[PDB]
């Protein structure tokens, strides 16, 4: 209930009943209880890739080994094919047990046996921390792939190219930078219209 | 097509001899009444005899696949050095130890003494546990357990899942009847399987068995 | 260190599984528990079994000492011929019959079939006279006797004599494995078990076990 910007309303299917609710949905997708059911595990399972895609990323390019945009590119691996016809089978194979699991019980879990637990680890109010993690590691993985992108650099290259450094280079002194000043400037001042429409009802 | 009843499909079938040993009609897979010798009388023993079989049947099924893959995997696109299952076990003494999929990127197994010692500690934890149970809930069925080894849910239905029961006994007498000839293959003339496959498949009646058949003679 | 009672050193030790078989705790030496298959559960033929393995292991033991102390003394300051324990049994063929110590003063036994008979009575006169019992007094207990077979009396105090016991079984458990390790030796690669020892102590890692791995190769 600390809203996204300090002062806020609630949109009337926003209450405090999901996780990490801070009330944020100003295009009304969610507005069935039908997608809201679906949607809060995309959010989990596009979120939780990416948790576990952070660490190979940081990992490749600490260690070594060439720079992700280009890893499968020269591959001294086998048979660039059929490894795919791999990757398909034991996928869908288990995707039946993910999306069956989904349907027979309540939003929670997937493995193919059970809602994984082999531990007897947090099955608490601690979801919200790792779903919290995971829509930070979201916005952590665009950043790597826009490194990928205008610098051409790797994480901790460019983390070394800034980050001992001033703020003599970064984004507003790059390549895509006068497009972010302006969209700073629109975020910003746009709670400052939201607060304009319910003020005046 | 009734394995389970009176009406299975016996050893003779149209020579049944419709007097089988009582002590067995159907109610358990795998179930066709040939009793010529007769050394499983006893029920626990008989038993021990299904158990037994339905581990044979297991591991001898594991290692008809592990003959028939690898050859064909280096035969169609990639390479293992000698993928025929004799010298595939001499890899690692060779040149660079046993590299898998014959990539040096892969296991790349050195010393043959660290292989052994941690195969008997995982191999023992995994018969003892095996036996008695253990992880992923306690054993408590010594021949189908059905706990968490079925992530799939195939073991719902009954009868599907007694005629799954019957398949994979055949299957795995299939198997040890075929490993069997694997074996006596690697005796007699010792070359590859597949190699036979494809010699005999090139070669249907001229190399037919008994060129190999003047080889072990006394003398 | 406890081996006569439920808290022995079991055969995985901290991977006990403490629910061991009933037919035997304690109450007998060597009792480790480890009966994956189990042929001894009837208590008679279990006797017979604890008589049988005694019975090994005190042979086993001796044959041991006897493969290791008559190589050493030829290395060490004597001279035997073939002191390693394969053409030990053919020094009475060779030249001039089994000489002891390698000394022409000594045995010297010239005709094999003579040991042979005189063997053969000896045999059996003391192995029926081991089942029935017979001189130094009538065999009262089968297992151990305790009439004059230990003239220094170290029976006397009981719990020192029950490690004894243990302390027995399990030299000849090990003595049984030794010996079969050296039969496997004299297999393989047929020389002198002692000249593996020196070569193997000269040669720790460059000639292990696997140059001899590529003999028995059918093809
Ligand atoms: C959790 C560790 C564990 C692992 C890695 C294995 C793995 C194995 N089990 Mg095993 N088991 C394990 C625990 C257990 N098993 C069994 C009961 C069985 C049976 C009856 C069989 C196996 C078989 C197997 C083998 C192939 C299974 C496919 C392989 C050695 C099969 C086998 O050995 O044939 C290849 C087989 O028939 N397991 C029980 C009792 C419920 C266990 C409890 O801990
Ligand atoms: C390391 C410890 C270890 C332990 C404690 C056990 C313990 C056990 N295993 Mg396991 N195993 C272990 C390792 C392994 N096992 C197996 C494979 C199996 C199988 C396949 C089976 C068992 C079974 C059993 C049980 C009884 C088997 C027996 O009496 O053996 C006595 C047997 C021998 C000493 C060797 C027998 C050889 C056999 C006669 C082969 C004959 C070959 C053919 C005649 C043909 C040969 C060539 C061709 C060309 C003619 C027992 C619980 C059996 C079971 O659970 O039944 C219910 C069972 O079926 N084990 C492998 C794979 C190599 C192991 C690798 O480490
Ligand atoms: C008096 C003649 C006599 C001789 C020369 C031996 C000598 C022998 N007994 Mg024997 N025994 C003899 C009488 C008897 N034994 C036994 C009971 C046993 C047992 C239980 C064992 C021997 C064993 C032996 C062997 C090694 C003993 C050390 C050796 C063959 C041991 C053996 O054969 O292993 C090498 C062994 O375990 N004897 C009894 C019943 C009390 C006897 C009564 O006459
Ligand atoms: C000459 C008459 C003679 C008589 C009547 C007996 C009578 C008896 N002996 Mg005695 N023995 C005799 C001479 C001798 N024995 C022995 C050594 C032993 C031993 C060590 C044992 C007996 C035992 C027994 C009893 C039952 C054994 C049996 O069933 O044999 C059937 C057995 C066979 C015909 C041969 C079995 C060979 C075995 C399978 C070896 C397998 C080798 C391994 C697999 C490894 C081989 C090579 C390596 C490299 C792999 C029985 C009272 C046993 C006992 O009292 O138990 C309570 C006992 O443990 N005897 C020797 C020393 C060579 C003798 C020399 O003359
Ligand atoms: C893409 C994965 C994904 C998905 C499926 C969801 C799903 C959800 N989020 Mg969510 N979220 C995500 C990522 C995601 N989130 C990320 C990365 C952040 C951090 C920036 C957040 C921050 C967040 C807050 C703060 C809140 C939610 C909430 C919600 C729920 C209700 C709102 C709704 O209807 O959303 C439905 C949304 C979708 C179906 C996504 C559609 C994707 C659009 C069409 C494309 C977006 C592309 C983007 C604009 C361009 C890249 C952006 C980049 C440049 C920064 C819903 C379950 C609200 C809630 O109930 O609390 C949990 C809420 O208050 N989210
Ligand atoms: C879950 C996401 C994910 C994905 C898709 C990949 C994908 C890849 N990784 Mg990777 N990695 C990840 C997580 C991931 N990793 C994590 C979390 C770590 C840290 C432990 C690493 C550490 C890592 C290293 C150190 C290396 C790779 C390599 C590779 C590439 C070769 C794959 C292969 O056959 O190697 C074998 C992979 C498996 C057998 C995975 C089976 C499970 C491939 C592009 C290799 C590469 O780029 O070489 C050119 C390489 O050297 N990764
Ligand atoms: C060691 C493996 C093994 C074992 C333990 C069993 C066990 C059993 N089988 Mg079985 N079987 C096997 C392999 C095995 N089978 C194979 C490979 C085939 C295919 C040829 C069959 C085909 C078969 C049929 C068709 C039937 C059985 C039946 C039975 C049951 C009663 C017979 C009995 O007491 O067998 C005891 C077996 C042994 C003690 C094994 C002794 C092995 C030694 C080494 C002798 C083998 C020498 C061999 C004959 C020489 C040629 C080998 C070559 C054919 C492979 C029992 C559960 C009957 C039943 O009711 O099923 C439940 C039945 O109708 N079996
Ligand atoms: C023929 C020799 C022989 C015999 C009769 C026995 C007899 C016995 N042992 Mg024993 N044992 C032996 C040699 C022998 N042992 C050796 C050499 C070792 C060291 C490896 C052990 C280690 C051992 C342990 C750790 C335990 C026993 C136990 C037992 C008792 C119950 C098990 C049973 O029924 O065995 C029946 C045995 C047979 C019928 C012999 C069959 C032999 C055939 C040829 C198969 C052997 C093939 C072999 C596995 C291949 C590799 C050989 C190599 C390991 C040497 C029983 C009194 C248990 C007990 O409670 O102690 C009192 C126990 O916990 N034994
Ligand atoms: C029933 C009856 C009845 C009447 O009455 C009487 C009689 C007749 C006696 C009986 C019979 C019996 C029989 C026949 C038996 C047989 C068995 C078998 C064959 C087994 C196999 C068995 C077999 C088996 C297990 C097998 C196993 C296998 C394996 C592991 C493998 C492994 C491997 C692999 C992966 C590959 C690599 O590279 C190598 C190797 C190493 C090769
Ligand atoms: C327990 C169990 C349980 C489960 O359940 C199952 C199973 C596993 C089957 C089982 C097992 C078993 C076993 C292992 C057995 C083994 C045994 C042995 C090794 C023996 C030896 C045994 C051995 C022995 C007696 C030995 C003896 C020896 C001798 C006399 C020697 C002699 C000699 C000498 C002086 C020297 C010279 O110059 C020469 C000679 C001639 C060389």
């Amino acid at each position: 209930r600390p809203m996204w910007y300090p002062g806020a309303t609630a949109p009337a299917h926003l209450d405090g009943s999901m996780l990490g609710d801070y009330g944020f949905d100003p295009l009304r997708l969610g507005v069935n209880k039908d997608n809201l059911k679906w949607f809060r595990e995309a959010e989990l399972t596009n979120g939780r890739w990416a948790m576990a895609a952070v660490v190979g990323i940081l990992f490749t390019d600490a260690v070594g080994l060439p720079k992700f945009w280009t890893a499968g590119a020269e591959k001294y691996a086998l048979d660039n094919q059929t490894l795919a016809l791999i990757e398909v089978a034991v996928f869908a194979v288990l995707e039946g047990k993910r999306y069956e699991i989904y349907k027979k019980t309540g939003e929670t879990g997937f493995l193919s046996f059970a809602p994984f637990d082999p531990m007897g680890m947090k099955s608490e109010e601690m979801k919200l921390k790792e779903l919290k993690n995971g829509r930070l590691a979201m916005l952590a993985f665009l950043g790597f792939c826009s490194q990928a992108a205008v610098y051409g650099k790797g994480p901790i290259e460019t983390l070394q190219l800034h980050l001992a450094d001033p703020g003599h280079n970064n984004i507003y002194t790059s390549s895509v930078g006068p497009e972010t000043a302006v969209t700073v400037a629109v975020l910003c001042v746009l709670p400052m219209i939201i607060e304009a429409t319910k003020t005046l009802n | 097509i009734e394995f389970y009843g009176p009406n299975r499909a016996k050893w003779l079938g149209p020579y049944s001899e419709n007097a089988t040993p009582a002590y067995l009609t159907g109610e358990f897979p795998g179930d066709y009444g040939w009793d010529t010798a007769g050394l499983s009388a006893d029920p626990e023993t008989f038993k021990r005899y299904r158990e037994l079989e339905l581990i044979h049947a297991r591991w001898a099924m594991l290692g008809a696949l592990g003959c028939i893959t690898p050859e064909l995997l280096a035969k169609s696109g990639t390479q293992f050095g000698e993928a025929v299952w004799f010298k595939a076990g001499a890899q690692i003494f060779s040149e660079g130890g046993l590299d898998y999929l014959g990539n040096p990127s892969l296991v790349h197994a050195q010393n043959i003494v660290a292989t052994l010692a941690v195969q008997v500690i995982l191999m023992g934890l995994v018969e003892g546990y095996r036996v008695n149970g253990g992880p992923a809930g306690e054993g408590l069925d010594p021949l189908y357990p059905g706990e968490s080894f079925d992530p799939l849910g195939l073991a719902d239905d009954p009868d599907t899942f007694a005629e799954l029961k019957v398949k994979e006994i055949k299957n795995g007498r299939l198997a040890m009847f075929s490993m069997f000839g694997f074996f006596v293959q690697a005796i007699v003339t010792g070359k590859g399987p597949i190699q036979n496959l494809d010699d005999h498949l090139s070669n249907p009646t001229v190399n037919n068995a008994f060129a190999f058949a003047t080889k072990f003679t006394p003398s």
